[PDB]
């Protein structure tokens, strides 16, 4: 996260950290005991399946206080329209082994039903994105949580403020652009499959998985996220389903 | 779908309505109005009219910049989207209530606990009149507008 | 109507004439050019979510319905939700 602040501890209880073998993967966000949603590309060179791990109610990396829970990655399911190396269709679904035990520190996120969440809270201006990921470009990933509060975006908008020439896919409708274009605050490598979540009427809400930007804060670009209104029907009907074995799956889409 | 132009501000004693193009061949429009910080709020539901009286929320914050946008939907399908998912629509020019409302003691259209303030309420022992040394109303710290008609 | 002679301001709006033009000053419950829309009249979910504090769903010539999330009901007033459980989803226990 470059440009954000540190999370107290405590205050984004959903936030996710995914390990592969003790080193930090990507970010992610609780939506139930069981089920965390992250973003796909996170697992496009997985090879321990086994040693992937989530943590909930970290905060801060080096040291250990009582409120860390552990939990192995049962499944990771992925949309079969997601194409590894790209970026478009960018969500996964990941089930815990075991479920974690909500307390005051591990709280899930509410996914949103989709009309709810494309009428009213697609234009609620400000949502908080947050991540242990790097705090500058190259610069260093931090150690405590780090949270920013970064204002929504139109596509027409957001293509018509952006420059060409960089490495920026097309912003599809399975995406959309939140951020600055002055180089200050935005996601950063390091915080992919973490949280947008918006607050509406005293209550947070998923709307968007962090995914990719041109750089981190680079002027004239926005961080690109996860649009999870496509995916909410997706999401739920894969939560009710029966175990299919096997760690990665490619489950349909639509 | 075709999308809104000339989108443009008519506002005299902030009595603020936006007004746009074109006449809509079998479409609809709504509006969305925000301060650069704020939500977004629409209005003018589904309206086949070419104007939207913004009035009752640029009256809350005068002094605030709002952008407005106007969408177009094929009437019928009030669900349309174009390729990213998301309704057709076009922006507004900003608009500063306090320094570009066309001035017309007299009323304003800014009520306060739903009586309406005056010019000289909004505009303070700092609004003066012209008589020739006919009364006009200036706002001299004004870029644009600064003068009323006359009197 | 036209021009302030012309009785403009509808739903007991006052007309007030400017050159050649006018502005009508609504009462509370209306707005538009001509004070003609009812602000009464737009409840549904694309506006300022129909009032729910939660979800809302338009309903075909009856009032629209709001509703709440898993782990939450609807209170009594119709608009707001509570939480049934411990740990409801979306809210964030040490600022509760
Ligand atoms: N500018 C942004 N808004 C942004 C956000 C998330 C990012 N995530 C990354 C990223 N770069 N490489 C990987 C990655 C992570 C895990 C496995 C493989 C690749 C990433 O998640 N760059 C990113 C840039």
């Amino acid at each position: 996260i470059v440009g954000g602040k540190v999370c107290p501890k405590g205050e984004c209880p959903w936030q996710v950290l995914l390990l592969v073998n003790g080193a930090q993967l990507c970010g992610g966000t609780l939506i139930n005991t069981i089920w965390v949603v992250s973003a796909a590309h996170c697992f496009d060179k997985i090879k321990n399946w086994r040693n992937l791990i989530a943590v909930l109610g970290e905060h801060d990396l080096s040291e250990h206080d009582g409120d860390e829970q552990s939990r192995r990655v049962a499944q990771v399911i992925i949309p079969s329209t997601y194409v590894p190396g790209t970026t478009n269709h960018d969500i996964a679904l990941l089930r815990l082994h075991q479920p974690v035990v909500l307390t005051d520190h591990v709280v899930p996120l509410c996914l949103p039903e989709r009309t709810f969440s494309e009428r009213t809270l697609a234009f609620v201006r400000f949502s908080l994105v947050s991540g242990w990921g790097q705090l500058l470009d190259r610069g260093a990933t931090a150690l405590e949580l780090m949270v920013l509060n970064v204002p929504r975006l139109m596509t027409q908008d957001c293509l018509q403020q952006s420059r060409k020439v960089g490495d920026s896919p097309n912003i599809t409708e399975y995406m959309f652009c939140a951020g600055y274009s002055d180089g200050s605050k935005d996601s950063c490598k390091g915080d992919s499959g973490g949280p947008h979540a918006t607050h509406y009427r005293g209550t947070w809400y998923l709307t968007g998985i962090v995914s990719w930007g041109q750089g981190c804060a680079t002027v004239g670009h926005f961080g690109v996220y996860t649009r999870v209104s496509q995916y909410i029907e997706w999401l739920q009907k894969l939560m009710r389903s029966e175990p299919r074995p096997g760690v990665l799956l490619r489950a349909p889409f639509p | 779908t075709v999308a809104a132009y000339n989108l443009t501000w008519k506002s005299t004693n902030f009595k603020t309505i936006l007004e746009w193009e074109p006449k809509p061949v079998n479409q609809v429009y709504t509006v969305q109005i925000s301060t650069k910080s704020g939500d977004w709020k629409s209005k003018c539901f589904y309206t086949t009219d070419t104007e939207c009286d913004l009035t009752d929320e640029i009256v809350k914050d005068v002094k605030q910049t709002y952008l407005a946008r106007v969408f177009s939907y094929p009437a019928g399908n009030v669900e349309s989207t174009g390729s990213a998912g998301e309704p057709l629509y076009e922006n507004s020019p900003e608009f500063t209530p306090y320094l570009e409302t066309n001035l017309g003691d007299e009323r304003t259209l800014v009520r306060r606990n739903n009586t309406f303030l005056s010019l000289r309420d909004v505009f303070g022992k700092d609004l003066i009149y012209t008589l020739y040394y006919s009364v006009q109303a200036v706002i001299p710290s004004r870029t644009v507008n600064r003068k009323s008609t006359d009197s | 109507g036209d021009q302030c002679a012309s009785s403009p301001c509808q739903n007991g709006g006052s007309c007030k004439d400017q050159l050649q033009s006018y502005i009508c000053f609504c009462l509370p419950a209306f707005e538009g050019r001509n004070c003609e829309t009812h602000k009464d009249d737009q409840l549904i979910c694309v506006n300022e979510n129909g009032g729910c504090e939660q979800y809302c769903s338009d309903h075909t010539g009856t009032k629209r319905s709001c509703r709440c999330h898993e782990g939450y009901s609807l209170l009594a007033d119709g608009v707001s939700c509570t939480p049934t459980v411990e740990y409801p989803c979306g809210k964030i226990p040490i600022l509760e």
